[PDB]
């Protein structure tokens, strides 16, 4: 029910606010920032990550 | 050598490269194709992000290998 995304690739945070995750990790998608940045939470940590780096299990209401 | 480039798509287009080809070059191939800055493109192979100054014979890139090249946004 909760929109979640699957980490298709490894994403290491290089900037402040970026959400780091490893390949195969499930991120709790909660919002969209723009056409390339997604907002979500992982292990309690909140931040943004690229849309083309993850898979969409449950799409957002549109 | 043939390498399959995938840009956020399901499939991958085969590009003919050589042993001394650098990642930068492979990136430019997509840059001129999608009209996207080469400095904003990243190459991922086998769950590993390849460094721009890396060459074919300096990585685990072999014949008929597929790579995922996409535009990685940066917020600064």
């Amino acid at each position: 029910d909760q929109p979640c995304c699957r980490a298709l690739y490894d994403f290491e945070p290089e900037n402040e606010g970026e959400l780091g995750f490893k390949e195969g990790d499930i991120i709790t998608l909660t919002n969209q920032i723009d056409e390339n940045w997604y907002e979500g939470m992982l292990h309690g940590q909140s931040g943004f990550f690229p849309i083309n780096y993850v898979e969409i299990l449950v799409a957002l209401p549109h | 050598m043939i390498v399959f480039v995938r840009f956020n798509s399901s499939y991958g287009f085969p590009v003919e490269v050589d042993s001394d080809t650098s990642i930068f070059q492979l990136k430019e191939v997509v840059a001129k194709r999608q009209g996207v800055p080469a400095d904003q493109l990243r190459v991922i192979f086998a769950g590993k992000e390849l460094q721009n100054h890396l060459t074919v014979q300096n990585c685990d890139l072999e014949q008929q290998s597929i790579v995922h090249i996409v535009q990685r946004p940066q917020r600064k």
